[PDB]
């Protein structure tokens, strides 16, 4: 009934002035349940009013909120889900609900062990007495770090973000396992960077020509990589991965309040000073040299094929 | 002005004079008709409207300040001792071909003519490959003059310097004028090939006298002055794709220029 | 228990006079969007569930511009009522009403229509709990300050207070304005009774949103001549306990007057009160939408922008407006429905609605309102306001502060 | 050394700023001159930062020493001042390592004490020594930024969009002075943590007019399409061409490069040091780790970082830039390549 809605108007509203679930784990995971919900008890009698309704109520997510590039993959998900279970019965309608919630559980079970999955290959990758630096706070990059440091010692850097200090959290939760980690400011990144060998870290989404949306920072990070000839590895998981090119990008980054940046209290020069606050920024694929998911390491050369295998070609727009 | 007259008539009594050079004996010439100094700036526009080169510029430049009873010795001694330029950049780097080698020239110079005239007097043998440059067809006119010395010449397009670029062993290219930081200022069709040549890693070779060096520092294309441009006529390369440098004062390095300029002070 | 608020949609105070009289001071289009709205989100946004919506002057349009909006809709969460009454002229008498009615229970929030906020307070409502429950029935009230300098725009003097509270436990000892005064004067009582820990604090924005209690209605009863709330708190400190929660990562203000309404357009604008922001439509409206680009600058649906205009600094284009050749306009806002001519300059304008500027006019830090109208040749100074459906003929030169409305006595008519 | 180094930092001082070294001392200062002592605790304290405003308070702290110097019997001065003025350089230095201007400054001045034979009386040697600093400050601050300020002045230009970095009193001063000449332009201020000097340049170009804007150095890649020019100011000019300035400068060129932006320099010429670097490893300074806690959302998540003996806390401050990075140099003989840098040393 009605409590369908005003629970899609709840996570809306949610998802409009601030943040919802803190992983994008459970974001997803929230938008897929959310899906299933709007899909198991509603009046529908046929697949291209299903999709219909879907591609509404995903437009209504993303214009919710266009940086939280997680819920359009998971409508576009569902919807190729609900295409080729439509195909596979046409190329009708009898029982096509019954299998649609079994995928969608089957969809839920591979997102609860992607994170096992990703962190079972930290040793392929690191070897003893490495250095290893990263930027920012990342779950994932985190279990990939603490999962070799149980048979390996390596040395990790972090490099804070300005704006929203989370590194410090990193840092600290990593130097509770005893792995010698290390804090610096961002604007260390390319002076210390020459005794670097290896560089892991994480992102927001990535996009369809390889390239991806990570924190404010990482461009300078990938730039330095790039001009020491360093491997760049991206541990990101399926849900992570956009269909959208990098289109002229005026709604890539998300613009906060400049109070991070420059503080309500300095006086009467805040009225001819324009603050800029781009939490998010755009990197190249050209700068990145691999990228392990739950299926396996891969180019970014490759990912076009995991978005053709992922979506359909007429969903990428929704 | 009768200084246009005797510009002009400097410039076809003799083809093969450069064109600084007829400017300085220009100036040399109307010294002998302080004040004197105003009196030389403004003899240096006149002949600096007429061409719009960077040489003339430079080699008014350079003559102002020689001139900061002694004045006509140093000058006349000067004279004499750029007229010997061309030799002295020849006899220096004639020596950097070597047999089977593949040259890849530029629109026509006097210099680079001299240089190839005095390598094939050493018994040697080479191929060329000038570019048109369609803003003027002056490329043909260096083709001819190559081929006849005996020469296996062969005119290439302006738009395939990247097609050939793998079969040139190195390149040999004039300058206008040598600018503070190393770079050149020559046709307008340069900088796209030092690019193409530092991208397949060939030696980048650029000739130009003394008189040639500026006290200009652009930053990219548009710090030029627009005078020397005016269809841009000349271009700007940076230091960065040039492997040496054949100068009358000795191979140079990318970075001598910047210390014999500092050493000059303008 | 759910938190329920107070909202006073009607300022008797006068300020904006002459502008008040065709349309409520709630409803002036800020950035394409009243204040009202703003409120609201704010007290939404916050946890509020109910609000009483109090209205005396022009509560007609008040109601029937909040009827359509997205607050009374039943899929909202804050549920809103609208209490309109002829009788009321102070706040005091709206605090008088509501405990001859019983309508508040717990701790309520006190604000006015006119306050943009982007603050939580589920913060400071623990602490006054808190504080409540280790001293019954001795902190009565919380007032929320924003540390600020005393050098910003946003600090008018007209509204500048000087505070001397304890730093010990957060409590209001004295306060007082700094309206046309120099040297403040600070009584002995604060250091003849306790507060070791007294300090006196000048750098506060007051936000004017305070915590209130019921014993706050019942005080307000009792005294028949408490107008205000700055009254309230005078009285009561010459005698209850009153304290403060103050805000560094948060923003909030009250628009008193024209000059205070200009410090906050431009904040907004430049995304001081994200979320709360143009580009997010925080309305559900569908004449609001638009797109943020590069150096803030906002572009709508069906802009049609003129080949040779230049937008330099954070402007915000409406819906519908149209834009000639050859203009320059930099942190102006323009509204939906407006019509430029060519070679305008705009610099720190704001035209609202249904607005048309001839080609070579010149305006600078003045705002047109609803159905404005200038000629060509016009140069408009600063602080130069037109009002409702003026017509300004050609060839004009405004003095600076001008002010021309149709309203006879209101200012220089037209 | 307060705290734990990091593995490749172990090598360099790591002071504090609580922990004063006039503890161990006593209040009339006998071994050590009271100016001195006073200029050392300053630049512990923090209270003189600016690169040539701490050469500019050690030469007056040395006048100030010399005006009240008496010169011993059995001995001639010219060697006794040039040895009783190296343990106040060894207290100076380690109340906070010098920079390359400070140590430029006590060459130079060693060099003029030993230039001053035992002939001459003692008052004249202390006037002219005097006379000296005086002269030598006029021309190598104050004459060699009016030259800076006219050379760099031809390369802007109307329209321009020029990208600063931290705090540099030359930087602002050509700015200023450009904005007066009749250009019209627009400053891009980037700061970086935890010293947020560049807040320092963003209040002197609004108090002068200039329109200016400010953003932390992570998000240098997002302005920096629409900058059309770089302009920075450096502590020292190495041997090698290289450039030695704040930590956020390298990364800051770096990615200029990659937005194919024209990058500058602007440097005094009594900067110019002898020595040579290859990276920030070799020499730099760590200042106190503490300055790395941030008030971040509630609470402090390294407010006992010491606990945890695993977790370390660098606070780099200087850095070098190699020669492949930097375009222009600017100084008072003129506009220069990056390469260059011996040339004006002979």
């Amino acid at each position: 009934g009605s409590e369908l809605s005003e629970r899609i108007e709840s996570f809306v509203e949610t998802l409009k002035r601030g943040g919802g679930p803190r992983s994008s784990e459970e974001m997803a995971r929230e938008t897929l349940g959310l899906l299933r919900q709007i899909i198991t008890d509603h009046r529908w009698s046929n697949a291209g009013e299903l999709m219909e309704l879907i591609r509404r109520e995903g437009r209504r997510m993303t214009a919710a909120q266009p940086s939280e590039t997680t819920v359009g993959n998971m409508v576009r998900r569902v919807l190729k889900i609900i295409r080729e279970e439509y195909g596979r019965l046409h190329g009708h309608y009898a029982q096509l609900q019954s299998n649609i919630i079994e995928a969608i559980n089957e969809l839920l079970v591979e997102l609860e062990g992607t994170m096992e999955n990703i962190a079972a290959q930290a040793l392929e990758h690191i070897h003893s007495n490495e250095v290893i630096m990263t930027i920012g706070f990342s779950r994932t990059v985190e279990a990939f770090l603490k999962e070799a440091a149980r048979k390996r010692k390596f040395h990790v850097i972090v490099a804070e973000c300005a704006p929203f200090c989370q590194g410090h959290e990193m840092a600290v939760n990593l130097s509770k396992a005893g792995i010698e980690t290390t804090v610096m400011t961002d604007a260390a990144i390319f002076a210390v960077m020459s005794r670097v060998n290896k560089v892991i870290i994480g992102t927001k989404t990535i996009l369809a020509n390889g390239a991806l949306r990570a924190v404010t920072g990482t461009h300078t990070l990938a730039l330095a990589a790039k001009h020491h000839s360093t491997p760049l590895i991206v541990c990101a998981p399926m849900f992570k991965l956009s269909p959208q090119f990098p289109n002229e990008e005026d709604s890539f980054h998300k613009f906060v309040a400049p109070e991070e940046v420059l503080p309500f209290t300095e006086g009467d020069i805040l009225e001819k000073v324009s603050v800029h606050c781009p939490v998010f920024d755009y990197v190249p694929p050209e700068l990145i040299t691999l990228f392990i998911s739950n299926i396996g390491g891969n180019a970014p050369s490759y990912i076009y094929r995991l978005m053709s295998e992922l979506y359909h070609p007429d969903d990428h727009v929704l | 002005k009768e200084l246009i007259e005797y510009f002009k008539s400097q410039m076809k009594e003799d083809p093969d004079m450069a064109s600084a050079v007829a400017a300085i004996r220009t100036l040399l010439e109307f010294l002998k008709r302080q004040g004197l100094r105003a009196n030389l700036t403004s003899a240096i526009e006149t002949l600096c409207g007429v061409d719009s080169s960077v040489a003339v510029s430079s080699g008014g430049e350079l003559f102002l300040r020689f001139i900061s009873k002694i004045m006509i010795e140093r000058g006349e001694l000067f004279l004499r001792r750029i007229s010997l330029s061309r030799n002295k950049i020849a006899d220096l780097c004639h020596t950097f071909i070597k047999d089977g080698a593949t040259i890849l020239t530029h629109a026509y110079s006097r210099v680079v003519l001299r240089v190839l005239e005095a390598a094939v007097a050493a018994k040697k043998r080479f191929s060329v490959y000038v570019t048109e440059s369609q803003p003027d067809l002056s490329g043909k006119k260096m083709a001819k003059a190559l081929c006849h010395l005996n020469v296996p010449v062969t005119v290439v397009l302006d738009a395939a310097v990247g097609y050939i670029m793998e079969k040139a062993d190195l390149v040999i290219v004039g300058a206008e004028g040598v600018v503070e930081n190393g770079g050149i200022i020559n046709k307008i069709g340069t900088n796209q090939m030092a690019v193409c040549a530092k991208a397949q890693n060939k030696p980048f070779y650029v000739v130009a006298e003394s008189f040639k060096f500026v006290r200009l520092f652009p930053l990219n294309q548009q710090d030029v002055p627009d005078k020397f441009k005016y269809h841009p006529w000349v271009d700007y390369t940076a230091p960065s794709l040039i492997t040496l440098l054949f100068t009358d004062l000795g191979v140079l390095t990318p970075s001598a220029v910047s210390d014999e300029l500092i050493k000059l002070y303008l | 228990p759910p938190l329920q608020a107070v909202l006073v949609a009607d300022s008797f105070d006068r300020r904006f006079f002459p502008i008040s009289k065709d349309q409520p001071r709630v409803l002036l289009p800020l950035a394409n969007v009243a204040l009202i709205d703003y409120t609201l989100e704010f007290l939404t946004a916050t946890g509020v569930q109910e609000t009483f919506v109090f209205c005396c002057w022009k509560a007609a349009q008040i109601k029937e511009h909040l009827l359509k909006s997205k607050w009374c809709r039943p899929t909202s969460l804050n549920v809103v009522r609208i209490i309109t009454s002829e009788l009321y002229r102070s706040l005091g008498d709206v605090l008088r009403d509501v405990d001859a009615k019983a309508l508040v229970r717990s701790d309520f929030l006190l604000v006015y229509g006119d306050v943009i906020s982007n603050i939580n307070i589920t913060r400071a409502l623990e602490e006054h709990r808190l504080r409540r429950k280790l001293e019954k029935n001795v902190s009565v009230m919380t007032m929320i300050f924003k540390e600020s300098s005393p050098s910003h725009p946003t600090r008018c003097h007209e509204d500048n207070v000087v505070v001397a509270v304890d730093s010990t436990t957060n409590r209001v000892l004295h306060f007082q304005k700094t309206q046309g005064l120099r040297r403040f004067a600070f009584p002995l009582s604060l250091f003849q009774g306790s507060s070791d820990g007294v300090e006196v604090r000048y750098d506060l924005l007051d936000c004017h949103i305070s915590i209130c209690s019921p014993q706050v209605a019942q005080l307000f009863t009792d005294n028949f001549d408490y107008q205000t709330r700055d009254d309230f708190v005078r009285g009561l400190l010459v005698n209850n306990q009153i304290h403060m929660h103050v805000t560094a990562k948060e923003y909030g203000a009250r628009v008193s007057n024209l000059h205070m309404y200009s410090a906050v357009c431009a904040d907004v604008i430049r995304r001081w009160v994200y979320p709360l922001t143009p580009e997010a439509n925080f309305t559900d409206s569908t004449t609001q939408s638009c797109t943020h680009s590069r150096h803030n600058i906002y572009r709508g649906p069906e802009v049609s922008l003129g080949h040779g205009s230049i937008l330099e600094e954070n402007v915000l284009l409406g819906s519908g407006t149209v834009i000639g050749s050859n203009c320059f306009i930099t942190n102006s806002v323009i509204g939906p429905g407006c019509h430029i001519g060519d070679n305008v300059v705009l610099d720190q304008t704001y035209l609202w609605q249904g607005v048309r500027v001839a080609a070579g006019a010149q305006i600078h830090q003045s705002l047109l309102c609803d159905n404005a109208e200038v000629k060509e040749r016009v140069t408009l100074k600063p602080r130069s306001v037109l009002t409702s459906q003026v017509v300004v003929g050609p060839n004009i030169t405004l003095p600076e502060g001008s002010v021309i409305s149709l309203h006879p006595p209101d200012a220089e008519e037209d | 050394d307060y705290g734990s180094k990091v593995s490749l930092f172990s090598h360099l001082p790591q002071y504090s700023r609580q922990n004063s070294l006039t503890q161990f001392m006593s209040i009339p200062s006998s071994v050590i001159h009271p100016a001195m002592v006073r200029l050392g605790l300053q630049y512990s304290q923090g209270l003189v930062s600016g690169s040539n405003a701490r050469c500019i308070a050690l030469l007056r702290a040395l006048q100030q020493v010399i005006q009240d110097y008496t010169t011993p019997p059995n001995e001639e001065l010219s060697r006794d001042l040039v040895n009783k003025l190296k343990p106040y350089m060894s207290f100076l230095t380690q109340c906070r390592p010098l920079s390359a201007s400070m140590h430029n400054a006590i060459k130079f001045l060693n060099k003029e004490i030993t230039s001053v034979g035992s002939s001459k009386r003692e008052e004249e040697a202390k006037s002219e020594l005097r006379a000296a600093i005086d002269r030598y400050v006029q021309e190598k601050i104050v004459l060699a930024a009016q030259a800076i300020s006219r050379f760099a002045y031809q390369k802007i230009s109307n329209g321009d969009v020029i990208l600063v970095y931290g705090c540099s009193s030359l930087v602002s001063r050509i700015l200023q002075e450009a904005w007066t000449e009749g250009r019209r332009f627009r400053v891009v201020v980037v700061d970086s943590r935890p010293w947020l000097e560049g807040r320092h340049t963003l209040r002197s170009l609004v108090h002068a007019g200039v329109p200016a804007s400010y953003l932390l150095i992570p998000a240098a890649s997002y302005v920096l399409p629409e900058v059309s020019k770089v302009l920075l100011g450096a502590h020292a000019l190495l041997a090698n061409g290289s450039v030695m300035s704040r930590v956020g400068t390298a990364q800051l060129a770096l990615v200029a490069r990659a937005h194919n932006v024209p990058v500058l320099v602007c440097c005094e010429t009594y900067k110019f040091c002898e020595r040579v670097q290859t990276d920030a490893f070799v020499s730099n300074e760590l200042d106190d780790p503490d300055d790395l806690q941030c008030k971040r959302g509630e609470h402090v998540a390294l407010a006992n970082w010491q606990n945890h003996a695993s977790l370390r806390l660098l606070n780099l401050v200087y850095d070098v830039t190699p020669p492949e990075l930097v375009d222009l140099v600017i100084t008072e003989l003129g506009m220069i390549p990056c390469s260059s840098v011996p040339v004006v040393l002979r």
